């Protein structure tokens, strides 16, 4: 789904502004909360996900556990504010060889073992809003070797403030972009 | 009639009703017309590239007409017959195939047989056992299945077949006619032909008795001469040079 | 053997170029979104080879004529992708329908003509390819003294076999004939 | 000893050819599936001319059907004799034309050529005596005209001696169905003049005019018009298949009628023609045939010979008749109208008889003539083309194909030269 | 087989499309669900089983018009990707719908139509509908035509637009939008037809016995012309006229490519009972200045081309007789360089009736297309009204702030002056 739907430029998957930002999204909450509020650092709305157990508080897309996404663009750009806590998120992709592959990064991770099923990536941010960019085609060919095939599922865990999740056909630097798809 | 008009008569009152024109325009002349098996007000008329449906309203003592949908199978029509029910109608063509048309939806649905018969179909009648019998100018009488009009059997006779008749609710015999003035019957069990009475195809203008014996008399006519038996009325010889 | 799912359909729905059939120009059957010279040959051509197995439009028309145009314009680069083409080509032949094999033989004839080195590289792959030919070799029909129409369909599959086999035999080199004997007993050499 | 391979381009042409095979099969007594069930042994004297035998007692006709969109072939397969044609006999393109003459010839023609040539090819070395193909096509359209002209060139190249007999339907000058037509006919005429050995012109306006003068069909359809064209084709090729008392073939007719290589366009006509009800009153004889043949209301060409003069003429007869009666007519009608015969080409009329007439029509005749009146036809299309060309808006449609703008002028110059040639030859 | 793809742009076009596809399905015997209780390949596509899908794409910048189709009875027949709805409308501003809002959705539309064109192997033309006064119909349509020209090249792009009525008006900014749309349309359009609502109102009131019609009746009248026009390619007939054949008959010059239309017999369901409605009656009724749906008298101008289509029991004689009879009318003028100037097409399939319709059970009918100098009458009307707006710059600020350069207004005015001047030379005789 989204398979033949025309996909060029930008195709967004989450935005905190709207009547139902988490419409195509799924919620599962333990020992925490998912809340939406106005953040002073940007003077705009943002979704807040905080929990003691980051592993048991997440959002995923699509809603249907059986269905998969079909977003064509190879670049996924994440905009989030770091809450100086444990953070993680995961992506599921497919390759030429037809193995379902899953990438889960973390900030409390130690090493970068790439054992067949699920790759793990340690990462570190700057306290404040960040603009992590993921080149799925580059990463897949660098780690597993096979070429990139369309994305299946995306999941984001707790202890973060997220307001932008979108795909870009290529790597866009600053200001070659609509005025809303960037940071204040 | 030959002026493309259809006139309906009332048998009980011995009087006629309003006449009409069989054609509409870009169709051509009309060739045959027949009545439905289960409806007194329903009858079908046919012409070259033109099959029309008719219903009679008894209030105004008139009748309406309906035309067939535009199918590209352009053919002339010689004779027609409806099925045992009103659902189907069958039409013979000058070129050798039988057209099957649905009366309800006014459309042709199939064409058969897949190997047609020579010089078209000159006689057609639905048999009482729900099957189709046809006659042709080549001289062959064949039976086509009512389902998809594939030939099941057939026999040959002399001359151009002009009439085929079946006794209602009977499966034993079929009557056939010939342009050679031949009257023949076909036994449905063994599928063999029998001849009952011969005749002259045109004007006869001479007759002669051999003086030695009077049981024979000879005749001459346009198309050939014959030898007949006087004691029992049968022929024994035919010689024709066209 | 069911219709093994063709990758070309999955590449065509999102990324494939040959959609352009529009002309105000002095051009042939098909057109390209981009000039084929800029394209790579490891990704596009093997997918195109798999598309000949398609049976309904617009897939097979683009795949068949796209393969012909790519092999004509870029004969230098195809030598590298020669090993990768064996698998999709072997998929098409096993269909055995009297229409796909005609397209495959046309592509093969257009393929061996490009470079004698290519045909020499196809000698080890004869065993993977010829069994389909070895089945259909003798399917001609006896008519005596009267007329053949099949060639305007270009579908007399036997005559395509004879010319195509003659083409590999010429360009195959020294060891093509003995391999052909190992696959085709009824063949006899047309080297001279 | 004379086998002809018949080629059909054209939506019009394919329908005409199918009705021709209807006429031939009824005449020969052929089942629309090819199995012989007729009544005359004379029908198998020369059946090999038009048919092949397949193992199994089935006869297949020497018929080629050419189109660029499968719609017409689907219609032909829906026809009665669709099974008569061998399934490989049909070819259709995969990118339509829309009567664009340039598109069909230039872009679609080159691809079509490598396929189409080879039944023309393999019929030639296996049709038991090739002394001519036969082509029926339309001039106003784009598919038949452009492809037929292109294939006529390839037919001439590959088969020089074999006679390229072509039958074409001229654009109707009052109104015809297409209106890219003046451009199409202008470009096809130049190709047709040089290559085709024989060209015959038919106009739909005359067919409708004839139907309402003679047939009194209140409401005719295309079936009648193509049936009349089938009658002409049956009359033209009857002499090859059946006996007679004096017969002329295609090459004889070319010898007898063509005085000069470019003066070979001919008019066609058939007799007798009578309304379905008034046929009883008429006593069909040879003088009745002669009067009908030469009467202007029976010409199937939109060109009055009375506005011109006759160069050469030909008459053919089907059935058993006295030669003295035929040649008695041929002298007296030649003398009656001396104002229409050129003084320095006498013996304009030619005679022929074939033994077997068609079914039901006991006595039959077919007339083919040559008259200077052809000049009116090219003048009409030239006049219509002139102001159309005067504002080049439509040629850019043809230019985008790859056709040069100068291509229209050389066809027009050849057309004018052809008109001039027929003007001097009148004097 | 042979295919035509239709697009319906703007509020007017989408409603026109609904009437047409309603008429097609009734004419074709196709149920609203796409199943059945031929030439269907021309307008429908088969997806297996028994379902068919139209080759149509609906484009508008407001969701309300599209949502009506999405929730209607015919919602099952159409494909969700075919129906395209915008986010915010053009607000009757050509600038807003061409530069600011149109460019956001132009490339989304192109992929969906281009993907549909791949399935159409025998495609030989597109039908495109416009409303001149609308912002989306003109602003987005002009850009879409420009993209289609380079993309497809020498493919026919037929257009069917609603020219503003001389007196009846709905938007004040109408003269600005119409002139800008024509300036873009004059170069890219292969051929475009014109109809005005004022003449449609008069015809549907006089001929049809309707006291107060709505847009639904007008769309039904338009759909009958479109169905009759395209019936040549779908059904057998004694004369078949192709799309290129409709083109070159009427437009012997590039910039003079504008025809006008009229239909007959438009007669009520009760008054048809008293007349024959033969070919001669309907042929004469076409030339009546009352029947033609563009309010410009042809008796002031001249005729330059004419094309006729007959649907019903029509015959080769009485067509030829009627054409000769019409030629004898001395109230009708033809230029000498147009001595023939006619065409007819003959199709056997009779016109189809519509449940809840406003037409009579007619057996034969004729549709007429012609080119005339009379179109110059309405063009001067548009020019004068534009000059009144542009003399005092009454509405410049709306358009300039929304994207174009001011210099485009004199460019469109000069193009109109040349176009009117071109028609005038053609009107003359040498
Ligand atoms: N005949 C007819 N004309 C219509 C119909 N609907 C609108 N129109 C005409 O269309 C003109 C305006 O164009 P519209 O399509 O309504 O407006 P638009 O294109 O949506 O422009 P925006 O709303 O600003 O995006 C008006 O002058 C009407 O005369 C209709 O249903 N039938
Ligand atoms: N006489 C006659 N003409 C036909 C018939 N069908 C089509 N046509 C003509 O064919 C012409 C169009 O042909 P076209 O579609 O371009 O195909 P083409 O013949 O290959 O060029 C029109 O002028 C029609 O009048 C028919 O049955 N009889
Ligand atoms: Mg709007």
């Amino acid at each position: 789904m989204f398979r033949d739907k025309y996909q060029a430029g930008f195709l967004n998957l989450f935005y905190s502004v709207g009547s139902k930002p988490l419409s195509i999204w799924e919620q599962h909450v333990e020992n925490g909360y998912i809340k939406r509020l106005t953040d002073p650092d940007i003077r705009s709305c943002v979704l807040e996900i905080v929990s003691t157990t980051v592993n048991n508080t997440y959002i995923t897309c699509p809603i249907d556990p059986k269905e998969e996404l079909a977003i064509k663009l190879p670049f996924l750009v994440l905009v989030l504010k770091y809450l100086k806590k444990y953070f993680t998120f995961e992506i599921q992709v497919l390759d030429d060889m037809n193995m379902r592959r899953r990438f889960r990064a973390s900030n409390f991770q130690s090493k970068t073992r790439v054992k067949p099923f699920v790759c793990t990536l340690p990462m570190r941010l700057d306290p404040g809003w960040n603009q992590i960019q993921f080149n799925l085609s580059d990463f897949t060919r660098r780690a597993y070797g096979t070429n990139y095939i369309e994305t299946l599922r995306v999941s984001v865990f707790a202890n973060c403030r997220v307001r932008r999740i979108y795909f870009s056909d290529r790597l866009y630097t600053e200001d070659e972009v609509p005025p809303e798809y960037r940071l204040i | 009639g030959g002026d493309d008009r259809i006139v309906i008569w009332d048998v009980a009152r011995r009087a006629g009703l309003n006449g009409s024109t069989a054609t509409i325009g870009s169709t051509g002349g009309c060739n045959c017309v027949g009545f439905s098996n289960n409806d007194d007000q329903f009858f079908v008329s046919a012409g070259d590239t033109n099959v029309r449906f008719w219903r009679i309203d008894e209030e105004r003592r008139n009748f309406t007409a309906d035309n067939m949908k535009l199918d590209i199978t352009k053919r002339n029509v010689t004779a027609l017959s409806l099925d045992a029910n009103d659902t189907y109608v069958y039409c013979g063509t000058t070129t050798g195939d039988v057209l099957k048309v649905h009366c309800e939806q006014k459309k042709l649905i199939t064409v058969g047989p897949r190997k047609p018969i020579g010089e078209g179909i000159t006689a057609l009648q639905v048999t009482p056992w729900g099957d189709i019998a046809v006659g042709s100018g080549c001289g062959r009488v064949a039976i086509l299945d009512a389902g998809d009009l594939h030939a099941i059997t057939g026999t040959d006779l002399q001359g151009r077949v002009t009439s085929v008749s079946v006794v209602p609710r009977t499966n034993s015999e079929i009557l056939c006619g010939t342009s050679e003035s031949d009257i023949c019957s076909i036994n449905t069990d063994t599928f063999k032909a029998s001849i009952l009475s011969k005749g002259h195809s045109s004007a006869i203008s001479d007759v002669f008795f051999p003086e030695r014996s009077s049981d024979m008399f000879l005749t001459c006519s346009s198309g050939g001469f014959h030898v007949w038996n006087s004691r029992t009325y049968q022929e024994l010889l035919r010689v024709s040079l066209a | 053997p069911p219709r093994e799912f063709t990758q070309f359909r999955r590449f065509y729905d999102r990324g494939d170029l040959p959609i352009s059939r529009n002309y105000g120009d002095e051009q042939g059957p098909i057109h390209w979104k981009v000039s084929p010279d800029l394209l790579d040959y490891h990704h596009y051509l093997p997918v195109f080879f798999d598309g000949l197995r398609e049976t309904e439009e617009p897939y097979w028309y683009f795949a068949y004529y796209g393969t012909l145009d790519l092999i004509a314009q870029g004969p230098t680069k195809i030598l590298a992708v020669v090993p990768q083409l064996i698998i999709p080509l072997k998929k098409d032949l096993n269909t055995r329908e009297p229409e796909i094999l005609c397209r495959c033989m046309a592509v093969i004839q257009a393929l061996v003509k490009a470079d004698p080195l290519i045909s020499e590289a196809l000698v080890p792959y004869y065993r993977q390819i010829l069994p389909v030919f070895n089945e259909f070799f003798l399917d001609n029909k006896n008519i005596g003294d009267r007329i053949e129409y099949s060639q305007r369909k270009h579908n007399n599959l036997s005559d395509l076999i004879h010319e195509t086999l003659e083409e590999m035999e010429k360009s195959g080199g020294p060891e093509a004939y003995i391999n052909i004997k190992y696959m085709i007993p009824s063949y006899q050499s047309a080297v001279a | 000893v004379r086998e002809i391979v018949h080629i059909q381009a054209g939506q019009c042409g394919n329908q005409i050819g199918a009705k021709f095979w209807e006429v031939i099969s009824d005449e020969h007594g052929i089942d629309p599936t090819g199995s012989y069930h007729g009544d005359s042994d004379l029908q198998l004297e020369r059946i090999n001319v038009y048919y092949n035998e397949a193992t199994g007692g089935k006869y297949v006709p020497r018929a080629i059907l050419v189109d660029l969109e499968p719609g017409t072939m689907d219609s032909v397969r829906a026809g009665q004799f669709g099974q008569l044609f061998r399934p490989d006999n049909f070819v259709f393109g995969q990118s339509g034309a829309g009567n664009n003459w340039a598109k069909g010839y230039y872009t679609e023609g080159q691809e079509l050529c490598e396929s189409i040539l080879d039944v023309i090819r393999k019929e030639a070395e296996s049709c038991d005596c090739l002394q001519g193909f036969q082509l029926v096509h339309s001039l106003g359209g784009g598919t038949g005209a452009g492809l037929g002209t292109l294939l006529l060139n390839k037919l001439r190249e590959e088969y020089p001696d074999r006679i390229l007999s072509t039958y074409s339907i001229v654009p109707s000058p009052k109104v015809s169905d297409t209106v890219v037509e003046p451009y199409n006919c202008t470009l096809s005429v130049h190709q047709l003049v040089e290559s085709a050995d024989e060209v015959f012109c038919i106009d739909n306006e005359a067919l409708y005019d004839i139907c309402f003068r003679t047939l009194k069909l209140t409401t005719p359809t295309y079936g009648d018009l193509n049936h009349l064209v089938s009658m002409v084709m049956s009359g033209t090729t009857c002499a090859l298949r059946f006996p007679g008392q004096l017969n002329s073939d295609l090459r004889k007719l070319a010898v007898n009628l063509v005085p000069f290589p470019r003066l070979h366009f001919f008019i066609v006509g058939f007799a007798p023609l009578t309304s379905r009800g008034s046929q009883q009153y008429r006593a069909l004889t040879v003088p009745e045939l002669t009067s009908q043949l030469f009467d202007n209301k029976n010409m199937m060409a939109a060109c009055d010979p009375r506005r011109g003069v006759y160069l050469t003429a030909s008459a053919h007869f089907r059935g058993r008749m006295s030669s003295k009666e035929v040649d008695e007519q041929m002298l007296n009608i030649q003398a009656r109208n001396t104002s229409y015969f050129v003084e320095w080409i006498p013996s304009n009329v030619k005679s022929a008889i074939c033994d077997i007439p068609p079914r039901g029509l006991k006595m039959a005749a077919t007339f083919i003539g040559n008259t200077t009146a052809f000049r009116e036809l090219f003048t009409r299309v030239d006049s219509q083309f002139q102001k159309m060309y005067a504002r080049r808006a439509f040629i850019h449609w043809y230019v985008n194909e790859g056709l040069e703008t100068v291509e229209f002028d050389e066809a027009r110059s050849n057309m004018t030269d052809l008109i001039q040639e027929y003007e001097m030859y009148e004097t | 087989m042979r295919e035509v793809i239709s697009i319906h742009v703007g509020q007017a076009g989408v409603q026109i499309g609904n009437g047409c596809w309603e008429l097609y399905c009734l004419e074709h015997g196709i149920q609203p669900d796409g199943q059945l209780p031929d030439a269907f390949n021309t307008f429908f596509s088969e997806t297996g089983a028994g379902k068919h899908v139209p080759r149509a794409v609906f484009v508008d910048l407001e969701p309300t018009v599209v949502d009506e189709v999405r929730t209607g009875t015919y919602r099952q027949l159409f494909h969700p990707e075919q129906l395209i709805s915008g986010k915010e409308d053009a607000a009757n501003n050509y600038a807003r719908g061409h530069y600011t809002v149109g460019k956001e959705i132009i490339d989304l539309t192109l992929d969906r139509i281009r993907k549909l064109a791949d399935q159409c192997t025998g495609l030989q033309g597109f039908l495109i509908f416009h409303s001149f006064g609308g912002g989306t119909g003109a602003g987005f349509g002009s850009l879409l035509l420009e993209r289609l020209s380079v993309d497809y090249g020498k493919k026919s792009k037929l257009e069917f637009t609603v020219y503003p009525s001389p007196q009846v008006s709905t938007a004040i900014v109408e003269p600005y939008n119409s002139i800008l749309a024509t300036h873009s349309m004059i170069d890219h359009s292969d051929c475009a037809f014109m109809v005005d609502n004022e003449a449609l109102y008069d015809l549907c009131r006089r001929a049809l016995d309707i006291e107060r019609p709505t847009y639904t009746n007008l769309n039904r009248l338009i759909g009958q012309v479109v169905s009759s026009l395209t019936a040549s390619l779908r059904f057998d007939g004694a004369l078949n006229v192709d799309f290129t054949e409709f083109q070159t008959n009427l437009v012997p010059y590039a910039r003079i490519h504008f025809p006008i239309c009229s239909y007959a017999p438009v007669i009520s369901a009760e008054k048809a009972y008293h007349e024959q409605l033969s070919v001669a009656e309907i042929t004469n009724s076409l030339f009546e200045p009352a029947n033609m749906m563009v309010k410009c008298d042809p008796r002031h101008g001249k005729y330059m081309a004419c094309t006729l289509l007959y649907r019903g029991d029509v015959v080769p004689k009485d067509v030829s007789a009627a054409v000769a009879t019409i030629k004898t009318k001395r109230t009708i003028q033809f230029v000498d360089w147009c001595p023939t100037g006619f065409k007819m097409g003959i199709n056997y399939q009779p016109p189809t009736v519509v449940p809840g319709g406003d037409l009579a059970k007619v057996q034969r009918a004729v549709c007429m297309l012609a080119n005339t100098t009379a179109i110059a009458e309405a063009w001067s009307r548009l020019d004068h009204k534009f000059d009144l707006m542009y003399a005092k710059r009454a509405f410049v600020h709306w358009y300039v702030g929304e994207g174009m350069e001011e210099a485009e207004f004199p460019e469109a005015r000069e193009d109109l002056a040349l176009l009117e001047k071109d028609y005038d030379e053609v009107a003359a005789e040498s």
